[PDB]
C-alpha cells in the first residue's frame, strides 16, 4: 500500500479520492491519503469550498514515483509534486502516519468499484492524452478543451483524445458512402482499432479515461468523447463478440457509480436511446439496458 | 443555414446555386396481388437540379433498374440522389460547380453531405419555403423524356423557357413556383388554363407555350384564382 502525503491544508477544500470523498477544513491538521491500492491508477481531486469554479486534480500511480500534495499560495490550488529523495519522503510519511494525520482509502474489502471502471487504464495512455512530459502524474481539470473542441485554444493544456466524426472522410470511404455512414463498421474496426488504437484495451482504456473525467471534473469535451466512442460501437454491424461483453461490464459500472443527481448533465439521450433500442447492438448491452431502466428510465 | 423568406433575393444573386429535390427519384404503384397480397411496381423517376437564377435544369433520370435487388429502396433513393448530385458537380467545371445547394427535403441533408466531403467549400442547406418541385413530372416534355427512358440518362432544360429576355431570374422563379403549385393543386385544370387558346403553342425547344406579357399576367392571374379556388373547395370556404 502506497500514501499520497499533504504538507498541509490552508485553504477549505472537499478532496476526492478515486470515487471517494470528504471535507477538509481550513487549516485543519490534515497530511494525507494512506492505504493506497497499488495496482491501478488514481486519482486525486479537488473543488475548494469558497470557489466551485475550477474542479481540478492529478492522475497518478504510486508504483511510477513517490507522490505529495502542497498548496500553492500564488497560484491558488494544491500541486501534486514528486520527490525523488525516498528515504526524506518515508521519514515524513511515517511522522505523519505515527501521529495518525491521515485518512484511509476507504475501500471495502467485497468492493471491485475502481478496478472495474479503471480495468483499461493505464497512466502510459493518460501521459499520451495530457502531455505534461516533465511530471509523472497528470492534471485535468473542468475547464480543458480537447483536441477536437479546439478545432471547431492553448494547445498545451488540451485534452488530446482520439477524434472521432462521423462525417468525415477519415469515417468515410470515398465510393462506400452509404454502407459507412448507415455502418461505421469500417471506422471502428480498420481506422479505430487496427489503424489508431491498435487494439481494443486501448480504445476501452480511453472510453474509461473520458468518462472518469467527465463524471469527477464536469469535463464537457470528456462526455463528448465517452459517447462517442459508446456511439461507434453500438453504430457498428461488425463487432467483435469479446468486446460487446466487456462493453456492457464498462457501461454497466459507470452508469451504476454516476451520481443519481447529475444524470441530467452527464447523460446524452440521443446517444443513450440509439445505443440502446435503435443501434445494430440494441440487444447486445442486456446489464447495461437493465441498470438504465431501472435507475434513469425517465432518460428513455 | 436554412433558406427562407427573410433571405430570399439570396436566390438571384451571383454566387451559383442548385436547388436539388428528390421527390420524384423513387416512384411506385401499389398493387393487389393474385394472393391479396399487395405490390409495388417501380416506374422511372428524375432528380430535379434547378440553378434558380439561370433557370438551367439538370434532369437525370433513374431508371427503375437502378432498383433490381436492392433493399430498403426510399433509403437508397436518398443516398442515390446524393450520389448523382455529387458526380454532377464533379463533371462541372470549377466556375460552374455551385457555391451552395439547397435540398427541399431535410432528409436529403445528411447524404448530400457525406457524398460531398470533398467539397468542404459547398454550403449544403436545408430550406423552409415549401417549394412544389414534385408536379414537374406535371409538365409534360419533362414527363414524356422520363417515362420514355430505357437507360439512365441526364437530360438538359431551360425551365424558363426565353423569360429571362424578358423578366428578371425573381419574377421568371415566381412565375415558375406558381405554375408548379398549381399543376401540384389541380393538375387538370392548370393544363387547361394553360392550353386553353390553340393560337398560342408550345415552341418545339420550349416547355411552356409563348404567351405574351399581357397573356402571361392573364394566365398568371387564372392560376391563382385556381389556387384559391382549390383551397375553398378543400376547406370548404
Ligand atoms: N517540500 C517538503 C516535502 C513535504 C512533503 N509532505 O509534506 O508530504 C513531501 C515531500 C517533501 O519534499
Amino acid at each position: 500500500m502506497n500514501t499520497v502525503p499533504f504538507t498541509s491544508a490552508p485553504i477549505e477544500v472537499t478532496i476526492g479520492i478515486d470515487q471517494y470523498s470528504f471535507n477538509v477544513k481550513e487549516n485543519q491538521p490534515f497530511h494525507g491519503i494512506k492505504d493506497i491500492p497499488i495496482g491501478h491508477v488514481h486519482v486525486i481531486h479537488f473543488q475548494h469550498a469558497d470557489n466551485s469554479s475550477m474542479r481540478y486534480g492529478y492522475w497518478f500511480d504510486c508504483r511510477m514515483g513517490n507522490f505529495y500534495i502542497q498548496y500553492d499560495p500564488k497560484d491558488g490550488l494544491y500541486k501534486m509534486m514528486e520527490e525523488r529523495d525516498g528515504a526524506k519522503f518515508e521519514n515524513i510519511v511515517h511522522n505523519f502516519k505515527e501521529r495518525q494525520m491521515m485518512v484511509s482509502y476507504p475501500k471495502i474489502d467485497e468492493d471491485d468499484t475502481w478496478y472495474n471502471l479503471t480495468e483499461f487504464v493505464q497512466m502510459d495512455k493518460i501521459r499520451k492524452i495530457v502531455r505534461k512530459d516533465e511530471n509523472q502524474f497528470s492534471y485535468v481539470d473542468s475547464s480543458m478543451t480537447t483536441v477536437q473542441e479546439n478545432e471547431l485554444s492553448d494547445p498545451a493544456h488540451s485534452l488530446n483524445y482520439t477524434v472521432i466524426n462521423f462525417k468525415s472522410r477519415e469515417a468515410i470511404r470515398p465510393g462506400h458512402e452509404m454502407e459507412d455512414f448507415l455502418d461505421k463498421s469500417y471506422y471502428l474496426n480498420t481506422v479505430m482499432l487496427q489503424g489508431i488504437f491498435k487494439n481494443s484495451s486501448n480504445y476501452f482504456g480511453e472510453l474509461q479515461f473520458a468518462f472518469l473525467n467527465a463524471m469527477f471534473f464536469g469535463n464537457y469535451g470528456s462526455s463528448l468523447q465517452w459517447h462517442a466512442m459508446i456511439e461507434l460501437i453500438c453504430s457498428s454491424a461488425t463487432v467483435p463478440k469479446h468486446m460487446l461483453d466487456k462493453l456492457d461490464e464498462i457501461l454497466y459500472y459507470q452508469i451504476k457509480t454516476l451520481p443519481e443527481q447529475y444524470s441530467d448533465i452527464l447523460l446524452n439521450e440521443r446517444v443513450w436511446n440509439i445505443c440502446l433500442y435503435s443501434s445494430f447492438q440494441k440487444n447486445s448491452l442486456h446489464n447495461t439496458e437493465k441498470i438504465m431502466e431501472n435507475k434513469y428510465p425517465e432518460l428513455l | 443555414g436554412a433558406m427562407n423568406s427573410s433571405n430570399y433575393a439570396e436566390l438571384f444573386n451571383n454566387d451559383i446555386k442548385l436547388f436539388v429535390d428528390d421527390t420524384n427519384v423513387y416512384r411506385v404503384t401499389v398493387h393487389k396481388t393474385f394472393e391479396g397480397n399487395v405490390a409495388t411496381k417501380a416506374i422511372n423517376g428524375c432528380i430535379f437540379t434547378l440553378n434558380p437564377k439561370t433557370g438551367h435544369l439538370f434532369l437525370k433520370i433513374i431508371h427503375t433498374s437502378v432498383w433490381a435487388g436492392q433493399k430498403r429502396l426510399s433509403q437508397l433513393a436518398k443516398w442515390k440522389t446524393a450520389e448523382e448530385v455529387s458526380a454532377l458537380v464533379r463533371s462541372l467545371p470549377k466556375e460552374e460547380q455551385p457555391k451552395q445547394i439547397i435540398v427541399t427535403r431535410k432528409a436529403m441533408l445528411d447524404p448530400l453531405e457525406v457524398h460531398m466531403l470533398d467539397f468542404p467549400n459547398i454550403a449544403i442547406r436545408p430550406t423552409e419555403l415549401r417549394l412544389p418541385f414534385s408536379a414537374a413530372m406535371s409538365i409534360d416534355k419533362l414527363s414524356d423524356v422520363v417515362m420514355k427512358a430505357t437507360e439512365p440518362q441526364m437530360v438538359l432544360f431551360n425551365i424558363y423557357d426565353d423569360w429571362l429576355d424578358r423578366i428578371s431570374s425573381y419574377t421568371a422563379f415566381s412565375r415558375l413556383t406558381l405554375l408548379l403549385r398549381a399543376l401540384k393543386t389541380n393538375e387538370e385544370s392548370a393544363k387547361m388554363i394553360l392550353l386553353s387558346d390553340p393560337t398560342i403553342t408550345i415552341k418545339s425547344y420550349h416547355l411552356w407555350p409563348s404567351f405574351t406579357d399581357e397573356q402571361w399576367i392573364t394566365i398568371e392571374s387564372q392560376m391563382r384564382d385556381l389556387i384559391l379556388t382549390e383551397y375553398g373547395r378543400k376547406y370548404n370556404v
